[PDB]
């Protein structure tokens, strides 16, 4: 979560490889985030 | 029951207008079957045009025949223009029915159908 | 914001609006989310010992439409309404 | 004045005498209307009142804001339209009694 | 004007576009609907409903729904008298069965006879 | 109490005039 | 039969007909038209494909919502084929490429493919297996194609005895092989009788054979109503294609120079009951793509 | 003879147009419309009031709250309910927001339909913030129902009006920059001045409404003549056009955007903290706490969502100043829980009726400019 | 009665009563019902021999301008002999008033076709012809607007069902779109929502 | 946690498993029958039977406007515990 | 109150006519429009990177509805058919049976996501808050079979998260 950039570039995610054995280094989807960070990342809160 | 007419006074003008419209539909088919690039000979098209005119043969009221003349003249104008496509002119025919029979016995083998 | 001075000056010079103060990127005056929970007031109902529904029966006040004229030395010739006044130019810069 | 607000309505040049000859033609064609109809009474009443407003005006803007109808040439178009319906209502005989009634179980709504 | 003089039935069935199968195959039941017997209210009376017969409603083999080959089945035509119902049913072409309107019988009930002396109308529980 | 959303004593002005520099 | 196998109501588009058809091949020409008529019937069509999902995507919107189903298979493993015919009312065998490959030949496609599927459909316990074969498939020579189909007919007659071997002539249609092969040329002049038959009459015959028993076991043959000469056929198709002009293997040219003959020892269309159509109507249908803008019906009808 | 072109449904909205043109300068054009026909009136006839409210939300689709406001005021006019004042002020604020949205989409899609590409992107960033406001208010991106007959449902959350204030300032600067970009742009003035003149007599006989009446002379605002709500307490003025030009009509739309900014400013400054919905449980549903700990509130919730509220028998026609014009709804209701027949007067339909007089003496690029210059969405034109 | 009840005005009610009486006085030939509702909008219920005289009177006559035309519809009512009700909805410009001229007709009668005195009624009349089925005589063009060309049945009637009789799908036999009888995938469950107990006593019709 | 028929396919909480004579076993080929493996009957028989010292007691559902509407239930039978229709969780009395 | 525009005459003063001529010849305002486009050239782009920064939303967002269940308990639904009664698309299909315990329950609760217009009327009509329009936009389905949610896809979707749905409801249960 960065604070200096504008509203839309507050919070980003960096995905890692080998979460279900799908070779997710390339072709990264959505939907890989657990739901508490799905509340946090869509800017519905102010607390992690 | 002094009813206002549409066009006519009795069945005489009704017969005159429907034979005028049939003459127009007769001279209107081969132009369209050359234009829209159909797959059906001219004689079959004329036979189904006269079948569509023989379908409503038991109609007697003059206002109703006047209104059918109006319907046919509207559709003949929409077919002499290029507004209607190949789909609607083939939709007048019936090639994709696999038609249900009319005997009681084959209506009995596929039942619940009076 | 958070840009250097030279491109800021060229933005201000290529369009003379002093563009830095209003630029439509929202940074700090986004409304702070997870506000405190609200208590919502109740208006002119719920007051005990006057709320007979026969009083404010707005559905049943709808009368059937009245009629007259049917099938079954006189200053007259009325209009449906008084005639509508010609307007006037507003004062907030009439010819923009 | 010059170039009023309406687009296809080019300006007039003599309001007073044009509107007066319009209303003399109104009273003429209305003089050809039968008498016992109410239509002659109401039209002749409102047209004599409007013409009598017109008879004693030296100005233009005073006639515009005093006589209702608003803008000055819309009054002239309105007068031409009323002359057109006077010519049409010489025909059509609307003061005759009612044409044949409905089946009378019809205009009740709630079905 | 009024030039046409004829006293004949109307034949709109060739104009209304519905095919001959659904003209001469189905049938119209014309009836006052019965009072919904769990409730007690005859506001559901006073309207002659025209309805059609029901037909096959099989099971949609992917979910378990009620598929149907019936356009006309979900109609209802609320009328106000039997005569206009018969006139519309004969005009628009299809067959019709007109059922009967069965009013509640005007009885005579009396609390004083619920508390009688020698009769057998002795409720013995109130 | 009440927790609606009124403004805080009235907001500021918002310009509504066509602004051109005619330079 | 369990419930949800009884029919219900009218035909097609979530109108449940009573057959579940496992249709082998089905990605090419004839299988696509047969899936078209089964989706018009309102059935459940299990198509197995070994190719890309794009071709079964092109034949996909035929059936209704979830009526047809897709599954993978191969020509090597019996387990995927038994998984394809786990539960099926009927199964039809429509397979065979008109040219060789490096992995599958004319040899053993028509011997190793129908034996394996007929074995696993007999062991899975289905009825009404319909196998198509080409006409004049004989042990007599001049085509590896035709001798392999003759061995295939004998083997599918030997194992699974209650099968319906059915055989069409050189069928022609909107996306034909041989008539389009005639139009796409540049040629010789000889004499050979040959009778095309139109594809929708053939697939109406197939659906009547697949839902109309008393035809189980007996082999059928499709005979077009024309039975005429090849040379006037080529000149008629050029005259209707408005061009004068006076994978191309040797097996294909010997097929179109094989004299197709018919024997009435097996019944045709009338004992099954569907009308056949002549050439010229559907020929004017398929012969588009003349020229930029560009009737003379020949109708040779020999013998 | 003459060239009978058939402009199909490709993009130059979506229509079919058969033009018997003379020689790059036309003769007889006929719009075949009805390609986007859905059956809204029959569907509303077979449904209830609250359930068929989204049909009135989406029969017009660019305006998204004025159509809701028109249908909800039809039902509130027939049912004899005055909504509470805070509902009226939020309804006015969102009417002005939707008016701003529809005018700015009409401006940008007319610019792109001519061919200018970039202010489309600028003002659609602004309209992305507009949709952020709609998301925070209701939860939907575009098709917020949100306007029940019986006032605004489920009032705005805490912390919104400051964002609307910030958006007001920045949007005033952005529309000033749009007038900086275009508007005395020379080639665009050459593109549209003398095309599509409309006489006010023909503007009344052909039944033009809204912006066409402003452009062709006569002063006619529903918001000024017939205040259907609290518009009589906010002070604004309407722009009038001198000549019947397309450039004039563009100027009129831009100044209606600017007056929408004024009304939003005064509506923020004069918000009363009254109440969300009406003081009648038989029309609006009761709130959920009273529903749970109350018997009569549960009964009214249950019947009000199954059967719905009934409507007394009668017929009404109301019409409000949507950004396209006099958006009209004519309800006919038998006394029941379903409406008997509704019908919709579409300003786009009435404007497209006069396409012959707007494109009689001009060329076909001017025909595309005339089709663009009236905010016609081809879903509302269908009814 | 003060909160949450729509306050009615009586000045507009008295004026519309007086004006409806005035209209029915000056046009005695064609006028049957003159009704003012509770929310003050005028309705004049009309025999179908005077559509052109009533609208030529009402567009002109200088005491009621009524320049603008809105909704035209002919609400499809069964139970009557004359089914359809054509509703011309006239809006003035100088006056701020709304009147509804409601003329009646049955299925097979030409009304006098107001296209010559309201040019806005061109597509309105063509749309009512296509959707309802009311023919309009002495009229330039009647075609099918808002419907398919191969479609017919006049679908906005109460007699035409909700789902139509035809349904289109693409097929590969004839390589085109064809029309087939409707085979829905779900029933369209019709709900019996019209509960009893007479929610309005003021609208009770007298019984037999 | 879940039962399974001898055809090899999982039953649900509703006993709707297919027979040997269906084709929906073939529509499940290659794609899993996504059954909820968490039954709703057995997560209440594990709940403690509450014992409340009054006679007629309330039930909310754990939170104002988070839960079912209030039901007041009676606990006067001696062999059958009272049971909320909304909740499903029992109560008893103590005196 | 009307404020009408397009009223100027060409001023025959020499400065106004020579300024209009200089505008016509020296290309003034076209270079001014170029200056405005350069002023937006030298800005920062107002784009967001999608697969790493999902865009902002609201705590009342509507989409991907699923069934809730009680805190440490059974299913929350009753099969009271309020949502089937209010569903304007008529997408809900409920068939109810009671189980062996005696509480009234279901057998079939099928929603067509294809028919669903996503109003919120089934969110707000449910008295016990069983069905709630969820947070997200994750459908993107290759087949038309899979967009028809059964009761068990709904319960797996309500068990894939409750913490999100409980957090949104606990954020916004005092408005509705
Ligand atoms: N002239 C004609 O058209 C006539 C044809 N027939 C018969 O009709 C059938 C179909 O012919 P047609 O459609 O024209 O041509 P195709 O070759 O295109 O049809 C055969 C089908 O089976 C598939 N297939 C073929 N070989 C294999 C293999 N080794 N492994 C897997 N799949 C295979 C094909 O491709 P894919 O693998 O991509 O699915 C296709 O789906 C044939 O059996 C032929 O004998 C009979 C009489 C006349
Ligand atoms: S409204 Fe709620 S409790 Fe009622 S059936 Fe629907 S989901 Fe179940
Ligand atoms: S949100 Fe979807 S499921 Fe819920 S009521 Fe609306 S259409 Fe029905
Ligand atoms: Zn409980």
């Amino acid at each position: 979560e960065d604070n200096k950039q504008f509203f839309g570039r507050h919070r980003w995610v960096i995905y890692t490889t080998e979460m279900n054995g799908k070779n997710t280094f390339w072709d990264v989807d959505g939907s890989m985030v657990p739901p508490e960070w799905h509340r946090w990342l869509h800017c519905m809160t102010d607390d992690p | 029951t002094s009813v206002k007419p549409i066009f006519s006074r009795d069945m005489n003008e009704a017969k005159r207008r429907v034979r005028e419209l049939y003459r127009a539909w007769y001279r209107e088919v081969p132009n369209t079957v050359h234009l829209f690039q159909l797959d059906i000979s001219v004689k079959q098209g004329r036979d189904k045009v006269r079948e569509m005119f023989k379908k409503n043969a038991h109609v007697t009221d003059p206002r109703v025949v006047d209104l059918l003349v109006i319907k046919g003249k509207m559709e003949l104008e929409e077919t002499i223009n290029v507004w209607k496509q190949r789909t609607h002119v083939m939709r007048f025919f019936h090639e994709t029915e696999a038609p249900r029979p009319k005997d009681f016995l084959s209506k009995f083998y596929v039942g619940h159908d009076p | 914001a958070s840009a250097t001075r030279l491109i800021q000056g060229l933005r201000n010079w290529a369009s003379g609006r002093d563009l830095q103060a209003k630029l439509q990127l929202r940074y700090q005056e986004i409304s702070k989310r997870t506000q405190p929970p609200p208590k919502l007031p109740v208006g002119p109902s719920h007051r005990l010992s006057n709320n007979y529904y026969c009083a404010r029966d707005g559905r049943r006040e709808a009368m059937p439409p009245s009629i007259v004229m049917s099938s079954q030395s006189e200053k007259k010739a009325v209009s449906p309404a008084p005639p509508i006044k010609r307007w006037e130019l507003s004062q907030d810069e009439p010819y923009l | 004045k010059k170039t009023t607000g309406l687009v296809g309505l080019a300006v007039c040049e003599t309001p007073h005498e044009r509107l007066k000859i319009l209303y003399t033609k109104i009273l003429d064609v209305l003089g050809h209307i039968p008498k016992n109809a109410a239509y002659r009474k109401y039209t002749e009443q409102i047209t004599n009142e409007k013409l009598s407003i017109v008879k004693a005006e030296p100005d233009v803007k005073k006639l515009e804001e005093q006589l209702q109808g608003g803008q000055i040439e819309e009054v002239i178009l309105q007068a031409e339209n009323e002359l057109s319906l006077a010519r049409k209502m010489i025909q059509w005989k609307p003061w005759e009694p009612l044409v044949e009634e409905p089946p009378a179980s019809q205009w009740k709504w709630p079905i | 004007t009024q030039l046409i003089t004829v006293d004949e039935k109307l034949d709109i069935t060739t104009l209304t576009g519905v095919p001959e199968e659904h003209i001469k195959t189905r049938k119209a039941r014309i009836f006052v609907p019965a009072r919904n017997n769990m409730q007690s209210g005859v506001n559901n009376t006073k309207k002659w409903k025209m309805e059609f017969d029901t037909r096959e409603r099989w099971e949609n083999p992917l979910m378990g729904w009620a598929s149907t080959a019936d356009p006309l089945s979900n109609l209802v035509l609320t009328f106000s008298t039997k005569e206009d119902a018969i006139a519309f049913a004969e005009k628009n072409g299809w067959s019709y069965d007109v059922e009967e309107r069965k009013v509640p019988k005007p009885k005579s009930k009396s609390y004083g006879a619920n508390f009688s002396w020698n009769k057998r109308t002795r409720v013995s529980t109130k | 109490v009440k927790q609606d959303m009124p403004p805080v004593g009235g907001y500021g002005p918002i310009d509504y005039k066509r602004n051109l520099p005619r330079r | 039969l369990h419930h949800a196998v009884i029919p219900h109501g009218k035909g097609g588009r979530s109108s449940v007909s009573g057959i579940v058809a496992t249709v082998f091949g089905a990605t090419g020409f004839l299988g696509r038209y047969l899936v078209n008529h089964l989706g018009r019937m309102g059935s459940q069509v299990i198509v197995p494909y070994r190719c890309e999902p794009y071709d079964t995507m092109h034949l996909r919107p035929m059936g209704d919502l979830g009526q047809i189903i897709f599954m993978d298979w191969n020509g090597r493993d019996k387990d995927s084929i038994r998984r394809a015919v786990e539960h099926s009312n009927v199964v039809i065998n429509l397979v065979g490429r008109e040219w060789e490959t490096k992995n599958f030949d004319f040899e053993d496609v028509f011997v190793k493919i129908p034996q394996a599927i007929a074995q696993v459909s007999k062991e899975a316990g289905v009825e009404k297996f319909i196998h198509i074969s080409h006409l004049n498939a004989d042990i007599k020579s001049s085509s590896k194609y035709l001798r392999n189909k003759a061995v295939g007919e004998k083997e599918v007659r030997e194992t699974f005895p209650e099968a319906t071997i059915i055989k069409p002539a050189d069928i022609f249609g909107r996306e034909d092989r041989f008539l389009n092969y005639f139009a796409n040329i540049r040629s010789l002049g000889k004499k050979t009788v040959k009778q095309p038959v139109y594809i929708v009459d053939v697939t109406k015959g197939i659906i009547n054979a697949i839902k109309d028993p008393d035809a189980r076991g007996k082999t059928f043959a499709f005979v077009g109503p024309n039975r005429y000469l090849l040379f006037d056929l080529v000149q008629y198709v050029f005259a209707v294609a408005h061009r004068p002009f006076l994978w191309t293997t040797r097996d294909k040219v010997e097929r179109i120079h094989t004299t197709d003959r018919t024997l009435p020892h097996l019944p045709g269309l009338e004992d099954l009951g569907v009308q056949a159509t002549p050439l010229e109507l559907k020929a004017i249908e398929v012969l588009r793509r003349h020229r930029t803008y560009r009737s003379e019906i020949e109708d040779v009808q020999p013998a | 003879s003459n060239l009978t072109l058939n402009f199909g449904p490709q993009h130059p909205g979506v229509l079919r147009l058969v033009m018997e043109l003379s020689g790059e300068m036309v003769r007889k054009c006929d719009p075949h419309i009805g390609l986007l026909h859905r059956g809204t009136e029959k569907l509303i006839e077979y449904k209830t009031y609250l359930q068929a409210l989204p049909y009135f939300d989406r029969l017009d689709y660019v305006s998204m709250m004025c159509n809701e406001q028109a249908y909800s005021l039809a039902v509130e006019k027939l049912l004899n309910i005055q909504p509470p004042p805070r509902a009226q002020w939020i309804r006015v604020l969102f009417g002005e927001i939707t008016r701003l949205l529809n005018h700015i989409m009409a401006v940008t899609t007319h610019a792109l339909d001519i061919g200018a590409m970039t202010p489309f992107f600028w003002m659609f960033e602004e309209r992305e913030k507009m949709f952020e406001f709609y998301e925070r208010v209701s939860g939907a991106r575009m098709h917020a129902a949100y306007v029940r007959p019986g006032g605004v449902h489920q009032d705005l959350p805490l912390g919104l009006m400051d964002d609307i204030y910030e958006f007001s300032k920045n949007f005033s600067l952005r529309i000033d920059e749009l007038e900086e970009m275009l508007t005395n742009n020379r080639i665009w003035r050459n593109r549209t001045v003398d095309i599509g003149v409309v006489t006010a007599e023909d503007a009344l006989n052909y039944g033009f409404s809204g912006v066409m009446l402003r452009g062709s002379g006569i002063q006619w605002d529903l918001r000024k003549t017939q205040p259907y709500d609290v518009y009589d307490q906010v002070e604004f003025d309407v722009p009038i056009g001198s000549r019947g030009d397309c450039y004039d009509r563009y100027l009129c739309r831009v100044e209606e955007m600017r007056q929408s900014i004024r009304i939003i400013s005064q509506c923020l400054n004069k918000m009363p903290p009254g109440e969300i919905k009406v003081d009648d449980a038989k029309v609006s549903p009761p709130k959920r706490a009273e529903m749970k700990t109350s018997m009569e509130s549960l009964i009214h919730h249950f019947k009000l969502y199954t059967e719905g509220y009934q409507v007394p028998p009668g017929a009404t026609y109301t019409a409000i100043e949507a950004p396209k014009g006099e958006f009209g709804v004519y309800l006919v209701s038998d006394g029941s829980s379903r409406p008997y027949r509704c019908k919709i007067k579409a300003p786009g339909f009435a404007h497209l009726a006069g396409l012959d007089k707007m494109s009689k003496g001009h060329m076909l690029a001017d025909v595309v400019a005339i089709i663009g210059t009236q905010d016609i969405v081809f879903g509302e034109v269908d009814r | 009665t003060r909160p949450t009840v729509r306050p009615r005005n009586d000045v507009a009610h008295k004026q519309l009563s007086a004006f409806g009486e005035y209209v029915a006085e000056i046009l005695p030939k064609y006028v049957q019902q003159v009704q003012v509702s509770c929310f003050s909008e005028l309705e004049i219920c009309i025999h179908p021999d005077g559509v052109i005289p009533v609208l030529t009177f009402l567009r002109d006559h200088s005491n009621a301008q009524f320049k603008s035309l809105a909704d035209l519809t002919a609400v499809d009512i069964p139970t009557r002999q004359n089914r359809f009700e054509i509703v011309y909805n006239l809006l003035s410009l100088r006056f701020n008033s709304r009147i509804r001229v409601k003329t009646y007709t049955d299925e097979l009668t030409p009304v006098e076709s107001s296209v010559s005195v309201y040019k806005a009624a061109n597509w309105y009349e063509r749309e009512i012809w296509d959707m309802f089925g009311v023919f309009f005589a002495n009229h330039p063009d009647l075609r099918r607007i808002l419907t398919d060309y191969g479609f017919e049945g006049h679908p906005f009637r109460k007699d035409f069902p909700l789902s139509g009789y035809v349904e289109l799908r693409y097929d590969d036999e004839v390589k085109r779109v064809v029309a087939e009888p409707v085979e829905l995938a779900q029933e369209f469950r019709k709900f019996d929502l019209n509960s009893p107990w007479e929610a309005f006593p003021a609208y009770r019709q007298p019984p037999e | 946690g879940v039962r399974t028929s001898p055809t090899g396919e999982k039953v649900t909480h509703t006993g709707q498993v297919y027979d040997d004579e269906d084709y929906r076993r073939v529509r499940f080929v290659g794609r899993q029958k996504e059954v909820n493996e968490n039954f709703a009957i057995d997560l209440i028989a594990e709940q403690p039977v509450s014992q409340v010292g009054s006679r007629v007691i309330s039930c909310d559902g754990g939170g104002g406007a988070l839960g079912h509407p209030r039901v007041y239930i009676n606990l006067d039978k001696e062999t059958k515990t009272g049971t909320c229709g909304y909740c499903g969780l029992q109560f008893r009395q103590q005196h | 109150t009307y404020k009408y525009v397009n009223l100027r005459e060409p001023s025959m003063d020499m400065k106004s006519v020579t300024d209009r001529a200089a505008q016509t010849l020296l290309w003034t305002e076209l270079i001014r429009g170029l200056g405005m486009t350069l002023s937006y050239l030298f800005r920062e782009p107002a784009t967001i990177n999608y697969p790493f920064e999902k865009g902002p939303l609201s705590p009342r967002f509507r989409g991907e509805h699923a069934l809730r269940r009680y805190p440490s308990g059974e299913e929350r639904c009753i099969a009271c058919k309020l949502c089937e009664a209010v569903c304007p698309a008529q997408a809900i299909t409920i068939e109810a049976e009671p189980r062996a315990d005696g509480s009234r329950r279901t057998t079939r609760y099928d929603i067509d996501m294809t028919k669903c217009i996503y109003c919120g009327f089934c969110q707000e009509a449910c008295p016990v808050d069983a069905i709630v329009e969820g947070p997200n936009f994750e459908f993107s389905t290759e087949t038309h079979e899979e967009l028809l949610y059964n009761k068990e896809k709904l319960l797996n979707n309500g068990d894939k998260w409750e913490a999100e749905i409980a957090a949104n409801i606990q954020a916004d249960y005092l408005y509705r």
